[PDB]
RNA sequence: CGCACGCCCGGCGGCGACGACCCAUUCGAACGUCUGCCCUAUCAACUUUCGAUGGUAGUCGCCGUGCCUACCAUGGUGACCACGGGUGACGGGGAAUCAGGGUUCGAUUCCGGAGAGGGAGCCUGAGAAACGGCUACCACAUCCAAGGAAGGCAGCAGGCGC
RNA sequence: GAAACUGCGAAUGGCUCAUUAAAUCAGUUAUGGUUCCUUUGGUCGCUCGACUUGGAUAACUGUGGUAAUUCUAGAGCUAAU
């Protein structure tokens, strides 16, 4: 059907071939997945060798990684902003490899509270009511609070991400073929690639 | 062809079978194996051909249904099963043991072998390997995955494994100065001793072998087999020792032996 | 596909003038004097002696 | 129309022929695997339904 | 200076944002007794098909051409030459064979003349399926 | 799932068959590298904004790739014969003829390719764009209770036509 | 031990040369750029949380359709690697 061969286009040279057998098999090729943002729907596509191949349709969740510590959690993606291929990919908000997407800043900020014992976004005059937040920043024994205070001096965030994090959405780029893997997974924007990709969007906005 | 080939012709057999043109079409396509299609002797072609204890593939057939023959230790009641270099063939009712290692000419030669021979075999290590655990593991020739080996044994050696357990006992390092079987090219049965390996980074190494009689002869490194440390073969040879005088002396021993029977 | 031969050989060479009075007659004195059928079978013994000088030479070109 | 009328738990089945109109003037304009009243059909089938 | 394209340009198998309180680069010698050359090690461009620094191994056929045209994008077209033997008539016949290949920003000046090594690597696009691994410059050339 | 039936206080295990994610191996397959083909100038310029040659990021595929999307760059080939046209052209191992050179043939039993009336599309499977598989249309064509049913000899025989 | 369900094979073999002029093909190398039934050898208490479970279907039994084909609808019974 959907054609993957050389032998249909023109030589080096700009001469034509004239095909000497039909389409094959193994020169397959199918439409393409077009992963949205939704409710969790996979079609499996059988493949070459008896394998399977999973077609992320839509997809709400993902594995992203806050990469400067190691901090890596499934999250919930919101919406895309900026394709560096085409922006028809933007309008019609598809997820492809290597595409700028917001996530919830929440379980990366949960982690964070929970490991410096300091806090993050939480706004000036920010009413910690609840108080088992309290908890988590307060209340430990001797040398666990000498380990805690040991820990929080290298606790230093870029400003660039400590705004993101206040406003409760992260940018991250999906490294992984979600069309393909069914699987949205990524890493979150940090240092020269987020100055690069945020000076991108605003261009491009106007 | 849209898929695996089945039927293999007659004239398209493996020349060193010496299969006669005007008995069929067809020669048995060997079924898959430890060794190649090309380079093996299928069940069938040995007990038939060469041993002339069957007359047909059907007599072969009601052989190797008797679980009589048994190949490295195990019954193979397969008549086209490929039966390669270094095999061990024991029949256990006529009392007989063979290991097809090669003629001076290229060709598999029917070497009868003691029941305390026919109990091991010598393996050329193709390619070490670490598992999923540092479990070191080894593949041989005659597609052997040996897991656990001695942590000095390396790509190019020779080890001696037993035909019970299939565990490694001794090894032959390749090395200068160690007898090498030659087992592909124009030198097919060559014995002689390394003389020299020349590395070229990239390319197919060439390892230069020297014969007892001072002839001297090369060979890409995957054609060959070390069989032996020093001048000492771990295993029986046949007779000839591995030689390959020139034609003009085959004449003058044939003829020799002939006006002596007169 | 079969299982037969096809390497069939001719073992004559009839001669390129075919009126040479010399040579009819030398073929005749040996038909005669050997008792042969037709000259095929004197054109077959030529045709042998000529592969045989054929090698001999072909042998003899060739450096000690 | 011939009828193939079958009563399972029993395990037995008859065809049965019909030339009156009236009688499928009600089978017409139903879908397959619909239960339909056979009180209609004849008096032997009375309380029935098929 | 990089960063043109689009896209984020970087060696994606180096990580650039370790916390703290120069960039690293990652090359390779590619064997076969080619000197890893300076610019790849002390250069700052970002390059998928260089043999250094990239993910292309050298395998197969190690041949040699003349740079012939240097019109396109990070490739170049080397002219082949060789001497077909005729057999009837014991002479040869004058023939050429000119490929388009990649040539990396790592060989930072090669001026049409200069003669190129080029390795075998898997095929790069439509045409390129050869790499320019060392530059020897054509007769003289020093001014 | 099948044969052998066992070894102590209701205790107590060997040969095999079948099956399986992964690994190597065997059989391959697939897409690439370098060099190589007949006649033709009454075929001298050809290819490209609907892919032509390159760059970046994707898509798709078993995978590398303009394979295909989007945005960029102006490239690729040519008297060393490109581009176009012709072949009573499937390629090769080989065959006939020969002093030495050579000329002509190679549909034809071995290897490789392509096709199953002409194109196109697919199911199943490890492997098929399969035709002694299915689904359309084009050409032909069989059987009809006239509503419908069924086709594919360039398999082995055999019939018409040529 | 017929039938039927399941498993495998039917992609090989055979036939012809219409296509096809760097295409096919031949020698030479690459997969460090892939897939692989079958075979042979490894693996298969490596995981920290029932002395054998479930509801359908075929062959079979019976009731039928249209002129027709290797068309098959309906009912009741029963299996699994």
């Amino acid at each position: 059907g959907i054609s993957r061969d050389n032998w249909h286009k023109r030589r080096k040279t700009g001469g034509k071939r004239k095909p000497y057998h039909k389409k094959r098999k193994y020169e397959l090729g199918r439409p393409a997945a077009n992963t949205k943002i939704g409710p969790r729907r996979i079609h499996t596509v059988r493949v070459r060798g008896g394998n399977k191949k999973y077609r992320a349709l839509r997809l709400d969740v993902g594995n992203f990684s806050w990469g400067s510590e190691c901090c890596t959690r499934k999250t919930r993606i919101i919406d895309v902003v900026y394709n560096a291929s085409n922006n028809e990919l933007v309008r019609t908000k598809t997820l492809v490899k290597n595409c700028i997407v917001l996530i919830d800043s929440t379980p990366y900020r949960q982690w964070y509270e929970s490991h410096y014992a300091l806090p993050l976004g939480r706004k000036k005059g920010a009413k910690l009511t609840p108080e088992e937040e309290e908890i988590l920043n307060k209340k430990r024994s001797k040398k666990i609070q000498k380990k805690y205070d040991e820990r929080k001096k290298n606790a230093k965030i870029s400003s660039l991400l400590e705004e993101q994090f206040q406003q409760g959405k992260l940018l991250a780029c999906i490294a992984s073929r979600p069309g393909q893997c069914g699987r949205a997974d990524g890493y979150v924007l940090e240092g020269k690639e987020l100055e690069f990709y945020l000076r991108k969007i605003k261009a491009r906005k106007g | 062809a849209r898929g695996p080939k089945k039927h293999l012709k007659r004239v398209a057999a493996p020349k060193h079978w010496m299969l006669d043109k005007l008995t069929g079409v067809f020669a048995p396509r060997p079924s898959t194996g430890p060794h190649k299609l090309r380079e093996c002797l299928p069940l069938i072609i040995f007990l038939r051909n060469k041993l002339k204890y069957a007359l047909t593939g059907d007599e072969v057939k009601k052989i190797c249904m008797q679980r009589f023959i048994k190949i490295d230790g195990k019954v193979r009641a397969d008549i086209t099963y490929p039966a390669g270099f270094m095999d061990v063939i024991s029949i256990d009712k006529t009392g007989e043991n063979f290991r097809l290692i090669y003629d001076t000419k290229g060709r598999f030669a029917v070497h009868r072998i003691t029941p305390e021979e026919a109990k091991y075999k010598l393996c050329k290590v193709r390619k070490i390997f670490v598992g999923t655990k540092g479990i070191p593991h080894l593949v041989t020739h005659d597609a052997r995955t040996i897991r656990y080996p001695d942590p000095l044994i390396k790509v190019n050696d020779t080890i001696q494994i037993d035909l019970e357990t299939g565990k490694i006992t001794d090894f032959i390092k390749f090395d200068t100065g160690n007898l090498c079987m030659v087992t592909g090219g124009a030198n097919l049965g060559r014995i002689g001793v390394i003389t020299n390996r020349e590395r070229h980074p990239g390319s197919f190494d060439v390892v230069h072998v020297k014969d007892a009689n001072g002839n001297s002869f090369a060979t890409r490194l995957s054609n060959i087999f070390v069989i032996g440390k020093g001048n000492k073969p771990w295993i029986s040879l046949p007779r000839g020792k591995g030689i390959r005088l020139t034609i003009a002396e085959e004449r003058d021993k044939r003829l020799a032996a002939k006006q002596s029977s007169g | 596909p079969v299982a037969r031969s096809w390497v069939c050989r001719k073992t004559y060479v009839t001669p390129r003038r075919p009126f040479e009075k010399s040579r009819l007659d030398q073929e005749l004195k040996l038909i005669g004097e050997y008792g042969l059928r037709n000259k095929r079978e004197v054109w077959r013994v030529k045709f042998t002696l000529a592969k045989i000088r054929k090698a001999a030479r072909e042998l003899l070109t060739l450096d000690e | 129309m011939k009828l193939n009328i079958s009563f399972p738990a029993t395990g037995c089945q008859k065809l049965i022929e019909v030339d009156d109109e009236r009688k499928l003037r009600t089978f017409y304009e139903k879908r397959m695997a619909t239960e339909v009243a056979a009180d209609a059909l004849g008096e032997e089938w009375k309380g029935y339904v098929v | 200076d990089i960063q043109t394209e689009r896209a984020y340009q970087k060696q994606p198998t180096i990580f650039q944002n370790k916390k703290r309180v120069k960039l690293p680069r990652y090359y390779k010698n590619i064997g076969l007794g080619f000197k890893t050359p300076k610019e790849a090690i002390e250069g700052t461009y970002i390059d998928k098909k260089c043999p250094f620094t990239g993910n292309v191994s050298i395998r197969g056929r190690i041949l040699s051409g003349v740079v012939t045209k240097m019109k396109m994008q990070r490739t170049i077209v080397i002219r082949r030459d060789y001497l077909h033997y005729i057999r009837k008539y014991n002479r040869f016949e004058k023939r050429h064979k000119n490929m388009s290949v990649h040539l990396s920003p790592c060989f930072r000046d090669v001026q049409i003349g200069d003669i190129v090594t080029v390795g075998e690597c898997r095929p790069l696009s439509k045409t390129v399926r050869f790499n320019v691994l060392k530059v020897t410059k054509a007769a003289g050339t020093k001014k």
